[PDB]
């Protein structure tokens, strides 16, 4: 729980490198094809 | 990319976008 929180998925495939966890919920969100300006607008919306 | 304005976002930073096409025009 504390890998995937505090540095996302890099430290399952080398040494643990830490970033803000809204940023990582934007790269996620680029994954899936939807840009991050939406999850910027829409943070409080989200995390509620 | 450009979307929105500065209020939205949270942890927007002040800093300055260059524009190529600008120094172009004027040369
Ligand atoms: C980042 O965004 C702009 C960049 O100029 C700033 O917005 C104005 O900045 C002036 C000078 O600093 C202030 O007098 C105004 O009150 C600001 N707001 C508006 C609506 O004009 C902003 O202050 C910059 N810095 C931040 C957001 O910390
Ligand atoms: C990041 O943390 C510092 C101190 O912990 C805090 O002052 C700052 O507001 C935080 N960043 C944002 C975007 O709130």
């Amino acid at each position: 729980l504390a890998g995937t929180i505090t540095s996302g998925w890099t430290f399952g495939a080398g040494p643990a490198l830490q970033i803000p966890f809204p940023m990582q919920m934007a790269y996620r969100f680029n994954g899936i094809g939807v840009t991050q300006n939406v999850l910027y607008e829409n943070q409080k919306l989200i995390a509620n | 990319f450009v979307s929105g304005n500065c209020d939205v976002v949270i942890g927007i930073v002040n800093n300055t976008v260059y524009d190529p096409l600008q120094p172009e025009l004027d040369s």
